DNA sequence: CGAACCTGGTCTTGACTCCATTGCCGGATTTGTATTAGACTGGCAGGGTTGCCCCGAAGCGGGCG
DNA sequence: CGCCCGCTTCGGGGCAACCCTGGTCTAATACAAATCCGGCAATGGAGTCAAGACCAGGTTCG
């Protein structure tokens, strides 16, 4: 059965979700809440910068703004090393 | 009762489905066989896959794409109509096929007896013609109305034949008219007066078929006239066309339809009660087979009446659908489809029923659309099962189509394969080797494959230590296999246990625990002592290895299924871990005594000293090892730190035999003195020769006095010891080691002149070839145990072939004396004897004839062996299927019940001799009576064990009859209690309040079967279990007086004269085969005999010696007999074992009365139950049944069970669930054999309640002490 | 060596949230023989008042919101083929030439 | 101390652009249906193996004259 | 004393589970609806660029 459960990497996702999850609480709120609403990791639904920035009382431009700065921030090997053995 | 899995019911009630049901579970009607689109490979709209029926193929995923996440869950696009959830509840939501004709389950149709036709009183064939549309049948009649107008339908009739009679009338005068012309213009005409008769001959049969027609026309009057009559409900009216000109002939005051529509009416306007009352009239009133009849009736009537069914079911109005996961159409490499073969029947049955509704809506003549309709009956029929009715329906290759009661019965249906067994994770299989050098709660294993168990233990531990920064550079590292691994595996190793498992398992030892231990290599390590138990030599044979992961399962494994908490047998709780071959070999060697050996201690003290004694065994030791003490030289040692024997110890001192401080002397050898250095200090000196009887009463005693981690020890030391002293004993085998005997060639020359005289005494014809067989069969038996003889008297003792025997480490000495003497006589291929001997040994080689004709008997005990470990495993299969459910329940059914043991009858000049079955029947076993000598001391009290000294102490008393507790009385109804079970054999202490002795007992019964050397054999035991007649049925008494023995011709006839006013009891065919009983003397005539003694010599039925002698003796005549069986073979198994089953056996009485509540003739029902029904029918309606016991064979009696669900793994499982959902029998899963299939905690052991509720938690003591 | 097989349907792995989810709307729908059905579908969702419902026949709408009653055309007739190769008044003449044989058959 | 500077974020506006989003029309292809007038009008995989129970013919002892 | 009658009894037989002594076909055509898909052609919000303006407190200088 090849499309039935390979039960490692189900198990290696939830981890990998609690990891992310403590790297993200490694961050800031407003990084936090950015890259959440952003990719919709909190809901299921992918929110744009125009909703971030409207839940933020803040430009879109603020939003990719922080979005810059944050991608700068996971991109430390030395902080993402735990989550490039995560591929 | 809720189905939403919460894994708690103890209930399970099967039951007969509605329509009203059927349309309830499931999801809108599949309505087209399309199943999946050939383009786009999703499943069609509305087909045998449709997604919107049953649910979505991708995870959250509408099936046009719309709503594709989680935040979508529990909606319907309302485009696609896909309601959005998993992919696994497509294995769930059923669907149904709504159909435009009804249609009869076959289930209740084809059955034996039919319960459509035992519902409403009518033929099978009565149905084949009627639900398959061969005839009519009429379900209602205004009667009411049809009398009133009856009156006038008989003026109608009366009109009518009266029409017929003026039709035949004219005819008949247009006829004569006719006769008249041709007469009047024959008469004046000349020609031949022949042929004016011949015309008046024509226009004569004119008139008389005229006559005769009108008349069969006035015939067909009255009877469709006389059919108005009789017209009735039930009634078949077959060639319809009666039915045709009956319809329009006062069409309005009947109901005559044809079919499954025909039977739904009939089962519609159906008061059961009444018929219910009429049954209940007639079995109370009737006479002869009606009765019966009625009563098999009144079964399927009363069984409809009684639960909350309806007969309406039995029709059916739509078919549900199995969710298409479980017929599922999977491609594969290439795009190969594979169907499941039910597609094909639910494609057949949608595509006739949509046939049938168009035909329907469309309008067709009758032939047409009933045609259709019965090719839809069989299609429900083959879709239900497949050849059940007519040829079966099969595809390619002309196999038929696997349907759907073939997934039930059968041996791949599902009931059987999931009683056969999964396979497992966290398991794996390899050969094994010998691993002398482990301890025995310890197994090698390959660090390739114990790398492989435990992956998950050893990821979470290496990425707990710094090795791994998540789980996935853990599993790289165990693939790329980086060598701190092995370091972490033996972290995750160090107490944790697996399972060994050799293949087949015939008993409980064959699946032990072990704690594992990494070894280079990759071949299972296994400790050699217990491959006895395994029965697993090492030529190649592979076991496999599982694995426990819970806590509760690591701790089952660690406490129970230990290596070294198994040493004594479940059946006779002998040692099984005492040692063999090699280890009693050289046991054997260091404990015998040559005299003249070495260094041995002569008396001799003239001028020299004595020169034989030493201070210490290991001064002893220093003498060994210069060249100077043999080891089996009798020497005089002074032991300070071992107990000397109980003689010279009570002797020497005061009874306190203080071993640490004890100073005495022993004349013994070295080798006995070291050897008793492996036994316990507590124990006692030996001072014997290590034959393996005398092992194994030693390790007999040690598991019975000290605890068991003391013989395990004691065992491992003895297997070292063991092994060290088999390589110094120099047992080899060379061609000079195996000599014939000097006067083996005169010994067949006598016997050959002996032969010849037999030879040339047939060559005269003084005798018959048969009997020249015999007498040649005589001699050269005669010649061989001579030539035996011989070579016994001929060999000396260190010789290495008789040393191996004569230690008992294996082999008899027939082995050695077909190696060197005579092989002897060797046997036909059909069993007979080959009248010319194989005269010469293995040693002297064979010559080409002699091999030939040994072939004929290896081959056949080759066959025989394979023949007999398949019907071993089929006798533990049936005794494993009764036996289930005998559990210790209680702790004391405190019953004063129990049967007599013989316990050593004596001997006539006054001696207690020791009766041999001892250790199988009175061992063991908790005494219901107290025991007490001509009422003076009480020696031994009520509830003892009788192990070894309390026997002695009987023995001593003189008392022999014992009335000990046992299983076939205990009074407890679920299963048995403790007390009545005794002790156990596997601890030897009493038996715990969980342990399924039933398994026990089926599976020390059946292990040994394959040893069994096969009227007797096998077969014998094996027809004995299942209560059947035996062929050589030997005929018993019936009542005391003296025979009147008599033989006939060809058959005897013996009578006997009733000692009592009865008569004079007729024995009619007892054939020459039988012999005459030889008692007390041989039997005579005129001796007196017993109520139930044998006549002849032979097989006694069980059934008549039931009768007879009643319960009690059947017992013991069961038990003793097939213990006969195991004697012959030297195997010992505990009778307790065996009274296990025929206390299974005996559960149930027969049942002639009703009496007062609701029972049946010949009906067998429990004898408690029996019992329990008439406490409460005594009062009220005092009438009981009369209730007879009856034995009840294996197979039987398994099948005649309550629990429905465990009856379904034995048998044809349809009529195992007919009646069941008929009787809506709800199972309460309270055997251990159900649980299992529902995976429940089987309630046998560590799942019973008392144990399974523990609560645990600390002394608050100990949570001050932190 | 080893054959594979693939139910072809998309297997993912994420979290039963019963808790975040889209909310919804629950549409009542009212079948031919009376029988109640409760469609759920989502709450951004046009509802069809019309509705192929569980029981195996078309369920409308519980509310009078009036849906379109027909839009379809009859198949064809018997005399749909008869017309299509004869004529009205040839018809009508066989219908004379049986009622003379009916006639005949009456009190001729 | 007073003050200029330097670079950390922080946020705004304004423009831009860019790629989905329909959307419509044109065509391609795919699927389902209707119609093909000389005559033609009743068969095929099916049997053999094992065993268990249902039921009519027959002994047969009891009822009847 | 013998003649009839249902109870019983056995042979006939009637029938449920298993197996294996055990395949090539006229042939298109007309048409209408559905459906796919392909290419311009509106977006229009969503991402991107960039400039620039808000300062806040280290950095350095007088
Ligand atoms: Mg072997
Ligand atoms: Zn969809
Ligand atoms: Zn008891």
């Amino acid at each position: 059965d090849s499309e039935a459960v390979v039960a490692v990497d189900a198990v290696s996702f939830t981890l990998l979700q609690d990891q992310l999850q403590s790297v993200l609480d490694t961050l800031s709120e407003r990084e936090a809440g950015v890259v959440r609403l952003r990719f919709g990791l909190t809901d299921g639904q992918p929110r744009t910068l125009d909703e971030i920035g409207q839940v933020y009382g803040v430009t879109r431009e603020r939003i990719r703004q922080i979005e810059s700065k944050t991608m700068s921030k996971l991109r430390h090997p030395s902080r993402s090393q735990v989550l490039r053995d995560y591929l | 009762g809720a189905m939403l899995d919460v894994n708690f019911f103890d209930e399970l009630r099967i039951g007969l489905a509605t329509a009203e049901d059927i349309r309830q579970w499931s999801y809108g009607e599949v309505k087209k066989p399309e199943t999946i689109n050939y383009r786009t490979l999703k499943p069609e709209k509305d087909g045998l896959f449709c997604e919107k029926i049953f649910g979505p193929t991708r995870d959250w995923e509408c099936y046009c794409g719309k709503y594709k996440r989680v935040r979508f869950k529990g909606i319907i696009c309302e485009r696609c109509g896909v309601e959005v959830t998993r992919a696994k509840v497509r294995r769930e939501r059923m669907g149904h096929i709504e159909l435009a004709a009804p249609v009869t389950h076959i289930w209740y149709f084809k059955g034996v007896p039919s319960r459509l036709g035992y519902l409403l009183d009518l033929a099978p064939k009565d149905l084949e013609k009627i639900i398959y549309f061969a005839a009519y049948v009429i379900t209602s009649v205004d009667e009411e109305m049809r009398h009133n107008e009856l009156s006038t339908l008989e003026a109608e009739m009366a009109v009518e034949r009266k029409a017929v009679e003026d039709q035949r009338d004219g005819e008949l005068e247009a006829r004569a008219q006719k006769l008249e012309a041709d007469l009047a213009e024959l008469e004046a005409e000349g020609a031949k007066a022949d042929a004016r008769r011949k015309v008046r001959d024509g226009g004569e049969r004119e008139m008389r078929q005229i006559r005769d027609r009108a008349q069969r026309e006035l015939d067909r009057l009255e009877d469709i006239w006389s059919t108005f009559t009789k017209l009735a409900p039930k009634q078949l009216i077959v060639d319809e066309n009666l039915y045709r000109e009956l319809v329009d002939r006062y069409g309005e005051y009947f109901t005559g339809a044809m079919g499954a529509e025909s039977i739904q009416k009939l089962i519609e306007n159906f008061d059961i009660d009444a018929e219910a009352e009429s049954l209940r009239d007639v079995i109370r009133n009737g006479k002869g087979q009606k009765k019966l009849r009625a009563l098999k009736r009144l079964k399927v009537v009363a069984a409809f009446q009684q639960s909350g069914n309806s007969p309406m079911g039995m029709v059916l109005d739509a078919v549900p659908v199995i969710p298409p996961e479980l017929r599922p159409m999977v491609q594969l490499d290439g795009g190969r489809f594979a169907t499941s073969d039910l597609n094909d029947l639910y494609r057949r049955v949608i595509n006739r029923n949509n046939r049938l509704k168009r035909l329907i809506d469309l309008g067709a003549p009758e032939i047409i659309v009933n045609n259709e309709k019965r090719m839809l009956q069989e299609s429900v029929d083959a879709l239900f099962d497949n050849g059940r009715r007519g040829r079966p329906v099969t595809g390619p290759g002309n196999r038929p189509l696997k349907s759907l009661s073939d997934l039930l019965k059968g041996k791949q249906g599902r009931f059987r394969q999931n009683l056969l067994g999964k396979r497992v994770d966290y398991s794996g299989r390899s050969v094994i080797v010998v691993g002398p050098q482990l301890k025995l709660h310890q197994c090698g294993l390959p660090k390739l494959m114990a790398l492989e168990l435990f992956k998950p233990f050893v990821m979470k531990r290496l990425v707990d230590l710094n090795h791994a920064q998540n789980i996935k550079s853990a599993k790289r590292m165990v693939e790329r296999q980086r060598p701190q691994v092995w370091d972490v595996l033996e972290e995750v190793i160090a107490e944790h246990p697996v399972l060994l498992n050799r293949a087949p398992t015939l008993h409980r030892l064959g699946i032990q625990a072990f704690e594992p231990m990494l070894v280079e290599g990759k071949a299972i390590q296994l400790h050699p002592l217990v491959c006895e138990a395994f029965n697993a030599d090492f030529d190649g044979d592979q076991m496999a290895v599982h694995l426990p992961l819970s806590a509760e399962a690591q701790a089952e494994a660690r406490i129970l299924m230990l290596s070294s908490n198994n040493i004594l047998s479940p059946a006779s709780g002998r040692p099984l871990a005492m040692p063999r071959l090699d280890m009693v070999t050289g046991l054997y060697y260091l404990t015998t005594e040559v005299p003249g050996d070495t260094g041995e201690y002569q008396p001799a003290s003239g001028d020299h000293p004595e020169t034989g004694v030493y201070s210490s065994p290991a001064e002893a030791i220093m003498a060994a090892d210069r060249g100077v003490l043999s080891v089996r030289a009798k020497i005089k040692v002074r032991l300070t730190q071992l107990r000397p024997p109980v003689e010279i110890e009570a002797e020497l001192f005061g009874h306190s035999g203080w071993q640490p401080g004890d100073a005495w002397m022993a004349e013994t050898t070295l080798g006995r003195v070291m050897f008793n250095e492996l036994l316990p200090l507590g124990y006692p000196f030996v001072n014997k020769q290590m034959h393996k009887k005398v092992q194994a009463a030693i390790i007999n005693d040690l598991a019975e006095r000290y605890p068991m981690i003391v013989v395990a020890q004691t065992v491992d030391k003895l297997k070292d010891a063991g092994f060290y002293w088999a390589t110094r004993s120099g047992v080899t085998v060379s061609m000079a080691d195996v000599l014939v005997p000097p006067r083996k060639k005169e010994i067949l020359d006598h016997y050959e002149e002996r032969a010849d005289k037999v030879e040339k005494q047939f060559q005269r014809g003084a005798l018959n070839h048969d009997e020249r067989n015999e007498a040649l069969v005589e001699i050269w038996k005669e010649a061989t145990d001579e030539v035996g003889q011989a070579l016994r008297e001929h060999y000396p003792d260190d010789n290495p072939i008789i040393t191996i025997v004569d230690s008992g480490a294996t082999g008899n000495f027939t082995q050695t004396r077909t190696l060197a003497g005579m092989k002897g006589l060797v046997t036909n291929p059909k069993g007979e004897f080959i009248p010319r001997p194989v005269k010469s040994s293995f040693r002297e080689g064979l010559t080409v004839l002699e091999y030939f004709i040994n072939t004929h008997g290896a081959r056949k005990g080759l066959a025989d062996t394979a023949l007999r470990t398949a019907d071993s495993g089929y006798l533990t299969r049936r005794l494993v299927d009764v036996s289930q459910d005998v559990i210790v329940r209680e702790h004391d059914c405190q019953t004063e019940r129990g049967i007599v043991v013989e316990l050593a009858e004596r001997a006539p000049d006054g001696t207690l001799i020791r009766d041999p079955y001892i250790e199988t029947s009175a061992y063991a076993r908790t005494l219901g009576t107290d025991a007490v000598d001509e009422a003076g001391n009480v020696i031994v009290e009520r509830g003892q064990d009788l192990g070894d000294p309390e026997i002695d102490a009987l023995l001593a008393a003189g008392i022999t009859q014992v009335k000990v507790r046992s299983v076939l009385t205990c009074a407890t109804s679920t299963g048995v209690c403790a007390t009545c079970y005794g002790r156990s054999m596997a601890t030897g202490k009493l038996v715990d309040i969980g342990e399924a002795v039933g398994i026990v007992a089926a599976q020390s019964i059946g292990e040994p079967g394959t040893q069994l050397t096969m009227t007797g054999g096998l077969p014998r035991v094996q027809e004995l279990f299942e209560a059947r007649v035996p062929r050589g049925k030997a005929p018993i008494a019936d009542v005391t007086g003296r025979v009147r023995l008599e033989d006939g011709e060809r058959f005897y006839k013996i009578t006997i004269v009733p000692d009592d006013g009865g008569e004079e009891v007729v024995y009619d065919k007892i054939s020459k085969r039988q012999r005459l009983r030889v008692f007390k003397r041989v039997l005579s005539d005129g001796d007196h005999v017993e109520v139930g003694q044998q006549l002849m010599e032979g097989s006694a039925d069980p059934h008549e010696v039931l009768r007879v002698q009643g319960p009690r003796e059947v017992q013991i005549h069961l038990v003793r007999e097939v213990q006969e069986v195991y004697r012959a073979q030297g195997v010992s198994i505990h009778d307790k074992h065996i009274e296990v089953i025929v206390r299974q056996m005996l559960r149930r009485v027969t049942i002639i009365d009703s009496g007062s509540t609701e029972f049946l003739p010949g009906s067998l029902i429990d004898r408690a139950e029996f019992e329990a029904e008439n406490r409460r029918v005594v009062a009220e309606g005092g009438e009981p049944a009369a209730g007879r016991p009856v034995l009840m064979g294996i197979t039987k009696a398994s099948l005649a069970t309550d629990s429905w669900l465990s009856a379904a793994s034995f048998q044809e499982t349809t009529r195992v669930l007919t009646d069941a959902a008929i009787n809506c029998r709800s199972d309460k899963l309270n055997g251990l054999k159900e649980n299992v299939i529902i995976g429940k905690l089987i309630p046998a052991g560590t799942g019973i309640n008392r144990y399974r509720n523990i609560a645990v938690q600390p002394t608050e003591e100990a949570r001050a002490a932190a | 060596r080893v054959l594979r097989g693939s139910r072809l349907g998309a297997v993912s792995y994420e979290t039963d949230r019963n808790h975040d989810l889209a909310p919804r709307q629950i549409a009542r729908y009212r079948t031919d023989n009376g029988e109640e059905f409760e469609v759920p579908f989502a709450d951004d969702a046009e509802i069809p008042g019309t509705w192929l419902c569980r029981n195996g026949m078309e369920g409308t709408l519980i509310e009078g919101d009036l849906p379109e009653p027909k839009k379809v055309k009859p198949p064809r007739t018997h005399w749909d083929m008869l017309l299509e190769r004869r004529s009205i008044e040839e018809l009508e003449e066989l219908l004379k030439e049986r009622l003379e044989l009916i006639r005949s058959r009456r009190r001729g």
